């Protein structure tokens, strides 16, 4: 594949693009990491 | 590094254990200081299916005079050997061949009794014990025997214990005061079993030697009591045709290994050698 | 303690628990599923929803012990074992329905929910029917248009636009 | 404040201590990992053979186990295969046959190491045996059995459009046609074939992975014993297909690693693909035996030497032909150009006209490996070699070999000295390191009383000969300049970036991985002496490839030549901007400005000063408007040279002939350099490269019999020296700097292991020169000093 | 605020920034902005913040800060990335710098279009072969003081 | 699986255990003390050194079920309860004792029996009295001096 150059542009999904987020995946699945999920040994409250 | 699954037990007496070994069969091994069995557990060398450990059982330890023997319990670690005072007035030669065996860590751990039933050659008490004509006391199911270490072995991991037997003791004929003795051990490093070693113990007296007994450790599948080679220096003044003719009757029934401490050949000849070194050192402290 | 056996995410647990302990706590910090999350103390907010026994339950308005015997869906059990996502979780994405994501796994699971209730919702029954589950970030508007795009997923065919 | 800065030349004691001495490192078998599995290994029980069938069907029915991976399972994602920092390719599992005993057959996971090992044990392999091929001597003979199948057709001979199949390679270099002329003509012609055999690393922490995909992120994560976290990334990246970004290595506290480290093992693989496959983290930890007959081995060098020279001792050429056991993979770590590593500074300190190497590698039934072990890409066998050589010229001519040094070494006015084939050495000044070396040891007077002693000897007098070890040497470590030195592709700079926080401490990473060698201490030394800030107020990172600037790790005791130097300059980029900002708040031309310790000071106005305390935090409060805000700077150092430390080490050793045992009476060992970072340091990585020397020249092997059984491979009977054993070592040292490096300061970690081993074995060999005993093979252990003096007719 | 931007040698990208999103999708659209200048696929690009110990110093996220700061920060250290490029291209392809034209993710030579280099193949050869006067590796840092506010 | 009870670093600890497992394994994974360590599969090198009832014991040469009642001190139980360095964890610093820091604890665990063995040894003594523990970084001989600094500490208390 020899790309045009709009279709390279098109590829980065840069600027102006509505990229969808990479977040997502994780927040989606439970799989986000915050505070309240940390678990440290001997943590105490 | 990882052993086969085993049942492990913990007997209260020398009864119960061999109550145990005797119902369990071959299948069940004694686990003493577990300095040999352990690492050939981890092997899979050995893949018992129970292990009878002897730890609880008290009279396995101690170091006693009883008539003219010292007996040492099975369970008397080399450590409680090389600390005994008592022992070293009666039997120096203990204490020096065992600071001659593996390392401290081991040595916590380790038994005698362990040490002399293991039936590796590579072991050096089995021909201590034959040097100084030490008799095992074994218990089983049909009551206790008695068997010299000198007819004990008979190859490697070959003894003459029975099925459901426990080694309980060793008896050792305390040899007169001011004798001779030496344990001379050729080895890689700390810890190796010896190339060659040889046990020694004599007794002079107007410049002639009385007695002599010499155990040879680790140069055949066995230890090797060298009952010509002792013979042979009886009578003379230890002098260096004595010693050729007794180094010859040493090395005459070695049997080495060739391994990583050097072909047959070599261990063949160190035995030879040890025992002058062992003889001279003997003959000074007698 | 007592002693509770269930089923989460479709695998048995075993477990014992105060009879206090909240169903949120036991799931977040016995069973370590941390997507359901609290975001109040009064039982508004929905973050804490997991799907128990066919209904939207705030598992922190829940003890553990009163879920003995359940089958409980947290949104760690969401997405194929192939790892594919739920249609839900896909149309979150594609809608851009979560910023922060602390509401999400609620929203998802109210919303599973929802759409078993309710398979063909429109947008005023997708709007009442999350009403116990408070955003922060999106101002509704993108949920519900991931809900429609979930819902037209798995019919096969759209409804609203 | 000055009690405070611990810098360059302080004996800085080691931050890294407080975790060790506590059992607070993190080392890779330490890591727990929710849902961790372990993993490991059916080995081959032959060395040379076909696999028939594999039937792990009893091992995946057994309880706790959740996969056998086979070939099978990695072909379809090319991973059977994993490719060498030697351009050749590993089998990963077997896949048509065996090459090596203990080599990996099946992987299996399980819940934990024990049933591991049950499973491992209930996999059936049927295997039709091969003929072995174990002596290289015999590897291109017309029947040597064909072992690399998978890559070579059969080819009998040498003249054939390829090499002979168990021929890997022919590296040649230097002047072959002016180093035979000069071989035809020379008065004296000197030539031995010594062999430096085949030994292992060995340290004490195995080679060992935790490998976790995160299959909802898509994401690796992999912990692991990486003496080069960022090569091992890269790596992984282009056999996995995951990109750079997605793959985070860590490489962790590591428990020595001495070589062994460097180059990735087919555990990683297997537990990175176990990982994939079953989305939950697997653990590979191998145990001591597998270690030593599993990975990377060292030396197995038979190296054919031969130095031409006049009859009073002017070395007018060299001529060396190595034949090189790779065994079964050529996985020999290396720049990619070198396929012999840097064997070419065989030459060593002596200024030699002329001279000419060839090395040919071939394939044997062995583990891979070769460079490894304080070798600096082997230079411990160029070292040995001509070391040994000396000592047998010097015999040869009747001259003593330290007078045959003095009369051939590179004098200091001559650096850089270009040596006949082809590294430029960067200083030395060996004469005034060998007089103080032999003034020292009293290397006359030994002499005498060693010539007394030999009387002695013959007279019946005494069993014991006395044995004089020199070792000259000339390293090479740093690799390396970009120009020609990479490894797979990516040049061989090193990196350092450092951030100065707000209140003025300070973070610092290095593309380096310390093992030990207390970079976490003496990076920050470094950085503490260019910019005065306490080195305590810094913190020193390595090998998490997330944070870490790029860079191709430890070993070649390249850090201090490459991480040293970038780190150096990144802090002078520091320095030059805070002069910047000193110069905008003293309002002067930044050349009215001085650097004074801590401070920048106004030139004839010594009051007015801002400190770089104060210059960090006016970098985020008062940026000036020129600047960006901040305090920070990296640099990525490309070196253009390597560096040549030197030693001057000598070694008394007595022997009892009858006994074959030998003791080291005394070691001095002279070490050089350059500007030296931390002495105390240094001292420690001399002692502990001193006591390898003497275990691999005193009795550390590894062996393989006739049928392939791998030999000694266990603690059993590899000689690791105890405190009893091991030497009482004296440390002496010259400095002299490398002119290229920012600080001045050369490798050294590896020196010691490289002169160690042929002062130790020069000792012994000299001990019994007097006897025309020749050249006597390592390991000197006692069996075989007894063989040689059997031989000799001492012992009747 | 601040950008830092990293490029592996085989073309993906590691970046942080000084700001800290709570869900306004920094993640995803700072490496917009880095694809956009760089000629690299945003999916191949990293994007942290948080972690003080490797996140270039920055204020933080609020007062709608995190575009008109660290974004200007991480376009000014891509744009020090593709200027390392630029010269790296130069020395490969053999012509001056300002003979090259960029064209998406690649340098072509100005008239002679089939003379190019991508940013893929940039970031090897400053791993691989860097031109003599250069640093190996490709990587930036901005931090970017504001000359005023940005007034939606 | 068997119930043992036992002391570690002076706290309870009970726990099911297979008769197989190791010592050394019980202590590091399921006890979490990761000090000490694995350095060999014949029992040489000592990495995994434990005191143990008042003896310096290879760990990975016992079973867990071996040690029951016992009472262990691992190196994580030498540092004093206000966290101050036992004498040798500081003289192991201060001789610059450790690199790699590997065989260190099972150092540090045989020398602290060792000094109540012999609490002024001579260099033999120290030698052959650490002849169980193999190191790879030292040459041994900060060792030594790591150990005659801490003596001289422990000397200097009462
Ligand atoms: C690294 C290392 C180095 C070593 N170096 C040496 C050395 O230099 N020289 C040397 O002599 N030893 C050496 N040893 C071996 C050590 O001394 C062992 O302690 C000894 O061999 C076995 O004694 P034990 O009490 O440990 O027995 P165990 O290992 O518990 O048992 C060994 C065998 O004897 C049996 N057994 C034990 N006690 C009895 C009994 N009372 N009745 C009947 N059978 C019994 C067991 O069932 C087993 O078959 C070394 C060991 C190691 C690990
Ligand atoms: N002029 C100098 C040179 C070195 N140093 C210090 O000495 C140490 C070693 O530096 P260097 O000589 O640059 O060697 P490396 O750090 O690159 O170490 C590699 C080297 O390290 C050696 N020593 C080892 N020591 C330990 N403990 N562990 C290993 O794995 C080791 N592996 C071996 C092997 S093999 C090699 S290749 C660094 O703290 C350095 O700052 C110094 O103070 N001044
Ligand atoms: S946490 Fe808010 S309703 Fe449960
Ligand atoms: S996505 Fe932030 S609260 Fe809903
Ligand atoms: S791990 Fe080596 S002796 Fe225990
Ligand atoms: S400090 Fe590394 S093994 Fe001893």
């Amino acid at each position: 594949v020899e790309p045009t150059s709009a279709e390279r542009a098109e590829k980065l999904q840069g600027m102006g693009c509505k990229r969808k987020r990479v977040e997502d995946i994780r927040f989606t699945q439970g799989k986000g990491n915050y505070v309240d999920d940390v678990k440290l040994p001997g943590m105490l409250f | 590094m990882i052993p086969g699954s085993f049942d492990y037990h913990r007997p209260k007496s020398i009864a119960d254990a061999v109550a145990l070994l005797t119902k369990l069969g071959e299948d069940a091994r004694p686990l003493a200081g577990g300095h040999s069995l352990i690492p050939i557990m981890k092997t899979r060398l050995a893949t018992p299916e129970h292990l009878v450990d002897l730890r609880d059982i008290g009279d396995l330890v101690g170091i006693r005079e009883e008539g003219t023997d010292v007996v040492i319990g099975a369970m008397t670690t080399q450590h409680a050997l090389i600390g005994s005072d008592f022992l070293a007035a009666k039997l120096p030669i203990i204490r020096e061949t065992s600071l001659l065996i593996a390392d401290p860590q081991i040595r916590y751990m380790g038994t005698i009794g362990g040490n002399a039933a293991n039936g590796d050659p590579g072991n050096d008490m089995p021909a201590l014990m034959q040097c100084l004509g030490a008799a095992y006391e074994l218990t089983g199911p049909e009551g206790a025997r008695i068997v010299a270490a000198r007819d004990y072995y008979q190859g490697a991991y070959f003894t003459a214990i029975e099925p459901g037997e426990l080694l309980t003791a060793i008896r050792i004929p305390v040899p007169p005061t001011g004798h001779g003795y030496a344990y001379e051990k050729l080895k890689r490093k700390i810890g190796d079993y010896a190339t060659a070693a040889a046990a020694v113990v004599l007794t002079m007296s107007g410049g002639k030697c009385v007695t002599a007994s010499i155990g040879l450790t680790n140069v055949a599948n066995t230890p090797l009591w060298a009952e010509e080679a002792g013979k042979v220096l009886v009578g003379t003044a230890l002098d260096k045709p004595a010693l050729d003719k007794a180094v010859a009757l040493a090395e005459a029934i070695t049997a080495p290994a060739s391994d990583g401490r050097g072909p047959a050949e070599y261990r063949t000849k160190m035995a030879g050698v040890m025992l002058r070194r062992a003889v001279e050192r003997a003959k000074a402290r007698a | 303690k007592a002693h509770i056996e269930l089923t989460i995410n479709g695998h048995p647990v075993e477990a014992l628990v105060e009879p206090r302990t909240l169903l949120i706590h036991f799931i977040r910090e016995q069973q370590n599923l941390t997507g359901a999350h609290i975001g109040c103390d009064t039982s508004h907010c929905g973050a804490c929803t997991v799907d128990l026994d066919g209904m939207s339950v705030k598992s922190c308005t829940m003890f553990a012990v009163q879920a003995n015997g359940a089958s409980i869906t947290t949104i760690e059990g969401m997405a194929a074992p192939d790892g594919t996502l739920s249609a839900l979780q896909e149309g979150f994405r594609m809608m851009h329905g979560l910023q922060c994501g602390y509401c999400t796994p609620g929203m998802i699971m109210r919303s599973h929910r929802l759409l078993q209730e309710n398979p063909s919702p429109t947008e005023a029954e997708i709007r009442f029917g999350i009403g116990g589950n408070l955003c922060r970030c999106t101002g509704y508007q993108n949920i519900v248009k991931a809900i429609q795009y979930a819902a037209a997923k798995i019919n096969g065919v759209p409804f609203e636009e | 404040r000055a009690e405070k800065l611990q810098g360059m030349g302080c004996k800085r004691k080691r931050v890294e201590d407080i975790r060790f001495t506590q059992g607070k490192g993190n080392y890779v078998d330490d890591v727990k990992l929710p849902g961790m599995l372990f993993g490991d290994f059916v080995r081959s029980s032959h060395a040379h053979a076909r696999i028939k069938s594999i039937d792990t069907s009893k091992a995946k029915a057994l309880p706790g186990v959740f996969a056998v991976l086979t070939a099978a399972d990695l072909k379809p994602l090319n991973l059977h295969y994993m490719p060498t920092l030697a351009g050749d390719v590993q089998a990963v599992l077997a896949d048509e046959k065996v090459l090596f005993q203990n080599q990996e057959v099946a992987f299996v996971v399980a819940k934990d190491r024990y049933v591991a090992a049950d499973a491992i044990e209930l996999v059936e392999v049927d295997y039709e045996p091969l003929p072995v091929l174990v002596d290289p001597f015999k590897a291109m003979e017309p029947d040597a059995p064909l072992l690399r199948e998978d890559i070579k057709d059969k080819m009998t001979g040498a003249h054939g459009a390829r090499k002979h199949h168990n021929h890997i390679f022919r590296w040649e270099i230097g002047d072959k046609e002016g180093t035979d002329a000069t071989f035809a003509k020379a008065e004296v012609v000197s030539k031995d074939m010594f062999t430096y055999h085949r030994v292992h690393p060995s340290p004490l922490e195995t080679c060992q992975c935790v490998a976790s995909m995160d299959k909802i992120k898509g994401e690796l994560t992999l912990w692991g014993t990486f003496q080069a976290p960022h090569v091992i990334r890269t790596v992984v990246s282009l056999i996995s297909g995951l990109p750079e970004h997605k793959i985070h290595v860590i490489a962790p506290d590591i428990g020595g690693g001495f070589g062994n480290k460097v180059g990735a093992y087919s555990g990683y693989v297997c537990a990175v693909v176990a990982s994939i496959v079953l989305g939950v983290p697997v653990k590979w930890v191998e145990d001591r035996m597998e270690n030593l007959s599993t990975t990377s081995f060292a030396r197995d060098y038979h190296m054919t030497t031969e130095l031409a020279a006049t009859k009073d001792g002017k070395i007018l050429a060299m001529r060396c032909h190595v034949l090189a056991d790779h065994g079964a993979f050529d996985a020999c770590a290396d720049p990619s150009k070198w396929p012999a590593g840097f064997m070419n500074i065989c030459t060593g300190s002596y200024d030699m006209p002329v001279a000419h190497l060839a090395v040919d590698g071939v394939y044997t039934n062995k583990a891979s490996g070769g460079v490894a072990y304080r070798c600096s890409f082997r230079v411990t066998e160029a070292v040995y070699a001509i070391e040994r050589a000396i000592e047998t010229l010097a015999q040869r001519l009747e001259m003593d070999s330290a007078d045959l040094r003095i009369k051939n070494f590179i004098q200091p006015e001559q650096f850089p000295y270009m040596a006949p084939l082809g590294w430029e050495y960067d200083s030395g000044n060996y004469p005034l390191a060998m007089k103080k070396a032999m003034d020292t040891v009293g290397y006359h007077q030994l002499r005498a009383e060693q010539k007394a002693k030999q009387e002695a000897f013959k007279r019946g007098e005494t069993r014991e000969i006395m044995g004089i070890g020199i070792s000259f040497f000339t390293e090479i470590v740093g690799a390396g300049p970009s120009k020609n030195c990479d490894i797979l592709g990516v040049s061989m700079f090193d990196s350092a970036e450092i951030r100065i926080h707000p209140t003025g401490s300070v973070i610092a990473r290095m593309g380096t991985k310390s093992q030990g060698q207390g970079h976490e201490t003496t990076y920050a030394q470094i950085i503490a002496t260019e910019l005065g800030i306490p080195a305590d107020d810094i913190m020193i990172e390595e090998g998490n490839t997330d944070t870490a600037p790029y860079g191709l790790g430890t070993y070649g005791s390249r850090s201090t030549p490459t991480a040293g130097a970038a780190t150096a300059v990144a802090a002078r980029k520091i320095k030059a901007k805070a002069q910047m900002i000193a110069a905008h708040m003293l309002e002067v031309h930044e050349g009215d400005l001085e650097w004074d310790v801590d401070r920048f000071r106004v030139k004839g106005l010594p009051e007015k000063f801002k400190t770089m305390k104060e210059l960090a935090w006016a970098s985020y409060n008062s940026p000036p408007p020129n600047l960006e805000p901040g305090l920070e700077a990296v640099n990525y150092y490309d070196p253009p040279n390597m560096t040549y430390p030197f030693g001057a080490y000598f070694c008394i050793m007595d022997i009892d002939v009858d006994t074959g045992v030998a003791k080291t009476r005394r070691f001095y060992a002279l070490d050089d350099c350059g500007t030296r970072i931390n002495p105390m340091i240094i001292e420690g990585q001399v002692h502990g490269g001193l006591t390898e020397a003497f275990a691999v020249a005193m009795g550390q092997e590894i062996r393989y019999d006739e049928q392939g059984n791998v030999l000694g491979a266990s603690f059993m009977d590899f000689f690791l020296p105890t405190a009893v054993e091991t030497p009482k070592w004296e440390t002496d040292y010259t400095v002299t700097p490398s002119p290229h490096h920012p600080i001045g300061a050369k490798g050294v970690g590896e020196s010691p292991h490289v002169g160690g081993v042929p002062c130790f074995s020069n000792a012994v060999n000299d001990a019994y020169a007097f006897l025309n005993a020749g050249h006597i093979q390592m390991p000197h252990d006692a069996w075989r000093l007894w063989k040689v003096g059997e031989q000799l007719g001492l012992h009747v």
